[PDB]
């Protein structure tokens, strides 16, 4: 599976 | 006559048998879809809210979008009720944007006529817009929000 963000939360940084 | 009832269907009788809000795609992307209410329901439930939409790329939703992974199952909800207007409440995880505006998730607005809703906000080609109508025969009804007990 590794890792299927279903729904990015925007990485912000 | 179906030929022509086909092209006729479009301007003849305006469509709005108790529809409240219309969501138009305008990057096209969704399918166009009719968001309706009960007038009866409306005027007898009197209540916080009377029927609410959800929007997403959940098979749930009252809104089926397309599939992109910036928008979740339910992005946004429409919440109809208060009195003769609408309201559109984000419900999206990374958010909702109005005409390029972010407004607050899970928070009640006040609709726009021809408003647009923009989501999946993060990279410039990955956002996607989407155009609300509201009915214009629903907000007659509901301007005069007065029971048809005339005879």
């Amino acid at each position: 599976k590794k890792m299927t963000f279903q729904t990015p939360t925007d990485p912000l940084e | 006559a179906t030929q022509r009832f086909l092209i006729e269907k479009f301007s003849q009788e305006q469509i709005g048998e108790n529809i409240v809000c219309r969501v138009i795609c305008t990057t096209g992307q969704i399918p166009i879809r009719d968001l309706s209410a009960d007038i009866s329901q409306v005027l007898k439930e009197k209540r916080s809210i009377k029927k609410v939409w959800t929007f997403g790329r959940n098979p749930a939703c009252d809104y089926h979008l397309g599939n992109i992974s910036r928008l979740s199952n339910k992005h946004f909800q429409i919440l109809l009720g208060e009195d003769g207007n609408l309201l559109l409440n984000d419900i999206s995880t990374n958010g909702t944007w109005l005409n390029g505006q972010k407004v607050e998730k899970n928070s009640n607005q006040l609709l726009s006529q021809g408003d647009e809703i923009t989501v999946g906000v993060g990279v410039e080609s990955d956002i996607l817009s989407l155009v609300i109508f509201i009915n214009d025969k629903f907000k007659q009804c509901l301007e005069q929000n007065k029971v048809d007990r005339i005879r």
